[PDB]
RNA sequence: UUUCACUGGGCCAGCAUCAGUUUUGGUGGCAGGAUAAAUCCAUAGGAAUGUAGCUUGCCUCGGUAAGUAUUAUAGCCUGUGGGAAUACUGCCAGCUGGGACUGAGGACUGCGACGUAAGUCAAGGAUGCUGGCAUAAUGGUUAUAUGCCGC
RNA sequence: UGGUUCCUGCCGAAGAACGUAGAGUUAAGGUGCCGGAAUACACGCUCAUCAGA
RNA sequence: CUCCACACAAUAUAGAUGGAUACGAAUAAGGCGUCCUUGUGGCGUCGCUGAACCAUAGCAGGCUAGCAACGGUGCACUUGGCGGAAAGGCCUUGGGUGCUUGCUGGCGAAUUGCAAUGGCGUGGGGAUAAAUCAUUUGUAUACGACUUAGA
């Protein structure tokens, strides 16, 4: 099953965009001996570039019947499900 | 597939199913054998007998068939058993298995690996014949599971007949059609 | 294996102020063409004083049925050793092809007469055209009006460890 | 490299353990179910001779001795000789990880207090 | 009720190289051994043991040795091929080749479509 | 939400072995639903694990995985070699074993 | 000494691209045969396990039977002529896929190949990317258990 | 007569010549179960009141 | 059966992670449906595998919004019946109270950074129905044992 991608602009970010961050200062000499936790955030960037593609995205799902819940439903193997006879 | 296995006893060959179930229970499928009473024997009575005899020198069709099956399996194992504690036998169907479904084991069949025109030998006449006085017991007992049992059959009809009714008049509308599209 | 028809030629060899000898063909069954060769020799020696040395083989050659779709009868001269002694046999084999018919022959012969592959010398297949020159009975049996019979051996693979069903020949 | 060892277990004597008087090193008779010592079983001989961590050994009695491993830090490692006094012990370490060289065995003999 | 082997027995070979073609006996060979041919599904005329074949209990009229041309002529007059489609075992055997040519959206479809039908059923049972 | 399951069950059978000697490395697969080796080429090289449950808790739970993977087929009837990191304990034998669909060539 | 920026060892994995061994597929083009034989089409004879027709007899207003009847209101076979296709067998220095095992060697030299060129390369043996790891990662020791072998 | 003390390598008489491994392929032998591997396929024969393997 | 002390527990052991999903016989015959002349009747169907059927969306399954129906479904009750072969289960009344994906909404998921599964025992007290020893008998007795009888 397919979609087209074509609405989306996603050349933008890369594998660089994806590179896990790092500290400075030996983090800082870890605030003095004393930890720190407010780092858990996501950076707002990567909302904003899941919120481009996304509206493109739906925009695309929308036109296609039954491929949102399709989407949200999960998979899993039922009893006799056979992945070697199970065409997809 | 299964977790329990209920294999039925009637029509079967002893040593074909046997050997089915000692490679099943050392593969650690759960079986139950049920009617073990009926189970059949190549070759005429008289022979079988004479077999039963100078093995001779236990009377229940459990415990025969249940030497057949442990002969194949290598019982002195802590393995085999482990597969022989999987395993259970009855003469008759008793509770609470009477409820559930009973499978055959085709390659065990008397009526397909017989030839016809050949003898065979039923296993409760052969252990009454030898000494083991409860086959009157045993199809007393059965006779009773088969009223209850043709009861349950008739409204369980009944009931899959008013399930045919509708789904036969759900039949003709656009999810019905939609499932045709689908193939269902 | 499954055989061939061989046109087998053999000539032995032209000597000294002897040009062209007289050219001697058989057909044999056999599944290639070296065996086809070997049983050649193997008759040809039983004809006369041969041997693989002596002569040559002209032309080995497969030989393909002309109409194989057709059901054929057949009569078969047959020569072997039931060890001690030989005798001939003769049998009717109602077969599509040739070759076939040969390869069933080989197979009845194993089984009725344990003899192998080398023992069995075949003298002559040919096809019998007209009905009632079929001597044999059970051959026979089959050239009635009309046959119709049901199947024997409804019993099948059933390919699965159990089944649900209880199955049944509900032919 | 990778170090292959050919043979994990060790070769004991047939019937070592059905006696006590019978030792356990190899010593040939004069079944196949024992494993018996060959030059098959000889390792691969640029990995002959390595520790787990990659070095090869040498015994090392004094500084002077240490000094003598120092060019061939990364090849080799030095193992203090089981009858160092624990005031040879500590000098031998200081000097050791002033030339950055892996003892195999510190701590010998020795504790940390304060 | 019995089939029988015979001549205009349209059969189907359960196993070889057809693996279900529709075919017909043209003429017996023996108790074993027969001639068939199905030149509609593609099947060429031969030889077959009986094992590898199953009988169908449609038949029709066919001439004692009948060549392919005029085997394809009656095999048409008989117009068995929408006979054979007709028949509930035919239709079973194609739903179980659709069922394999299934994709995982159509599957949750039928999921969906089941839902709503056993919704519709459950509906109009409990009220007869 | 009744089944989460993204892996095919299938009985640890046995060693490779003659009539004397067993091969305690390869070790010998029955995948469900799988009778021939042509359907067993779609299981090669497929990640397989043995789940176990343990008395103790080692790292936040108490149950514990072996890894492996399918190497070649076995024999007709669709049995399946397999290679682990460590080999069974072979009490194991006729035990339910988890096999993954990844490396996916599908 | 201080600011700032970059970076880090070892092991175990997974993935990619390779190379070597191997296994299992899918697919193409050839070449030979009786230049496949067949089949299909064209023609001529033939016969029956004789189709249509006709005659006759018993008989449910028409079924049977047994003669005729060689195609008719079925066809078959054989002969001859035309045309392929396919099977089988062999070849491809044809294409393409999956799985397993291996990574020896250690500046360059050699044979190559692609490249107008400079250069590149699957070409004189594996490199690249990523993950995990100090209350480690991981490894070992024992005692028991399982299976197989062992007088 | 009985006993006669460390290791390894090399040389060494009167179905398959075996260093240590990994992978593949096989000989013989098998492939109901023990037991690994077709309760394969095909054709015939035997029902034995202790066949036969 | 009960009061103090401390060791796990809210778990699993030969291998849980959708469902063990129930006529019987016959097989050179069955079944199903239907009709009548209720039969060894007729008609049609079916098998030729469960490759079936049933269940199955939602954070390992979140929080809310309505549309429609009087469904489905869980749990605790409640009503009555069935089940003894080892019944230990089945079925039903009636409400309650959840979910409802039959349909349509609206917010949350991330960084786990590309795979690495991810009530029961003890130890110390308290209470209780009996049993035993002891006495006694002799239908018993080498001895046990047997066997009376005794608040």
């Amino acid at each position: 099953t397919k979609v087209s991608v074509e609405g989306v602009n996603v050349e933008k970010f890369n594998v660089e965009y994806f590179a896990k961050e790092k500290l400075t200062k030996k983090e800082k000499k870890e605030a003095n001996l004393f930890p720190e936790q407010q780092n858990k955030e996501i950076k707002a960037e990567r909302v904003e570039d899941q919120k481009v593609v996304d509206k493109a995205l739906i925009a695309e799902i929308k036109k296609t019947p039954l491929l949102k819940q399709y989407l949200s439903a999960s998979f899993s193997l039922k009893n006799g499900d056979k992945p070697h006879m199970l065409k997809f | 597939v299964e977790p329990v296995v209920v294999i039925d006893g009637k029509g079967h060959l002893v040593g074909r199913l046997a050997s089915v179930v000692a490679k099943q229970l050392l593969n650690g499928q759960k079986i139950v054998v049920v009617r073990a009473e009926e189970l059949n024997i190549s070759g005429e009575f008289f022979r079988n007998k004479l077999k039963y005899h100078d093995f001779l020198r236990f009377r229940a069709p459990s415990r025969i068939f249940y030497k057949a099956l442990r002969g194949m399996v290598s019982h002195k194992t802590a393995r085999g058993k482990a597969a022989l504690e999987r395993l259970k036998v009855f003469e008759g169907i008793p509770p609470p298995y009477d409820k559930k479904k009973r499978v055959v084991v085709p390659q065990a069949l008397r009526v397909l690996r017989l030839k016809p025109g050949r003898k065979y030998t039923t296993l409760g006449k052969l252990s009454t014949s030898v000494g083991w006085k409860y086959e009157d017991v045993v199809a007393k007992l059965e006779a009773k599971r088969k009223v209850s049992s043709a009861e349950y059959y008739a409204k369980k009809r009944a009931f899959t007949k008013k399930v045919a009714s509708a789904n036969a008049t759900a039949a003709e509308s656009d999810v019905a059609k939609q499932l045709a599209a689908l193939g269902y | 294996a499954h055989f061939k028809e061989y046109q087998v030629i053999g000539r032995r060899l032209p000597t000294e102020s002897v040009p062209e000898p007289k050219l001697f063909r058989m057909r044999i069954f056999a599944s290639n063409e070296v065996i086809a060769k070997s049983r050649y020799w193997y008759f040809l020696q039983k004809l006369h004083k041969v041997k693989k040395a002596s002569g040559e083989i002209v032309s080995i050659n497969q030989i393909n049925e002309a109409h194989p779709t057709k059901v054929k009868n057949f009569g078969v001269w047959v020569r072997y050793d039931s060890r001690s002694g030989t005798h001939n046999m003769y049998k009717e084999i109602r077969d599509v092809s040739r070759v076939a018919a040969v390869e069933t022959l080989y197979q009845d012969m194993a089984a009725r007469h344990r003899a192998r592959f080398r023992s069995i010398h075949i003298l002559k297949v040919a096809e019998i055209e007209k009905t009632a020159d079929v001597k044999r009975q059970y051959v026979k049996q089959f050239l009635t009006k009309d046959l119709k019979f049901p199947l024997p051996h409804r019993v099948q693979k059933s390919t699965k460890t159990f089944s649900y069903k209880r199955p049944s020949t509900f032919y | 490299p990778k170090i292959v060892k050919k043979h994990t277990k060790k070769f004991k004597r047939h019937h070592s353990d059905r006696y006590h008087r019978v030792a356990e090193n190899w010593r040939k008779q004069k079944r196949g179910n024992i494993s018996q010592p060959k030059i098959g079983y000889g390792s691969n001989k640029k990995t002959k001779f390595l520790s787990p961590s990659g070095h090869k050994t040498f015994l090392v009695a004094n500084v002077k001795d240490l000094e003598t491993l120092t060019m061939h830090t990364k090849t080799y490692a030095a193992e203090i000789a089981h009858n160092i006094s624990a005031k040879n012990r500590v000098v031998i370490l200081a000097r050791a990880k002033a030339l950055g060289i892996k003892v195999t065995n510190p701590k010998g003999r020795l504790a940390l207090e304060a | 009720n019995w089939r029988l082997v015979e001549v205009g027995r349209v059969v189907l070979i359960k196993k070889g190289q057809s693996a279900g073609k529709l075919a017909a006996i043209v003429e017996i060979i023996d108790q074993k051994k027969v001639l068939i041919d199905g030149p509609k599904a593609g099947v060429p005329r031969q030889a077959i043991n009986l094992g590898q074949v199953v009988l169908t209990p449609l038949t029709f009229a066919l001439p004692r040795g009948a060549r392919t041309a005029t085997v394809s002529k009656k095999w048409a007059a008989a117009a068995v091929c929408e006979k054979w489609a007709a028949s509930s075992w035919a239709k079973k055997i194609a739903q179980r080749e659709r069922r394999a040519a299934l994709t995982d959206f159509e599957r949750f479809q039928v999921m969906v479509l089941r839902k709503q039908k056993r919704y519709t059923v459950k509906k109009a049972l409990a009220k007869a | 939400a009744e089944s989460h399951r993204l892996y095919v069950k299938g009985k640890h059978l046995s060693y490779q072995r003659s009539k004397r000697v067993n091969n305690p490395n390869v070790s010998l697969i029955k995948i469900e639903g799988v009778a021939t080796p042509q359907d067993a080429q779609f299981y090669l090289g497929k990640r397989i694990a043995y789940v176990y449950r343990a008395s103790k808790e080692v790292r936040g739970s108490k149950i514990r995985v072996m890894w492996g993977k399918v190497t070649r087929t076995h024999g007709n009837s669709g049995v399946v070699r397999a290679t682990f990191r460590n080999n069974l304990p072979a009490k194991t034998f006729g035990a339910s074993v988890r096999i993954f669909l990844y490396p996916s060539n599908i």
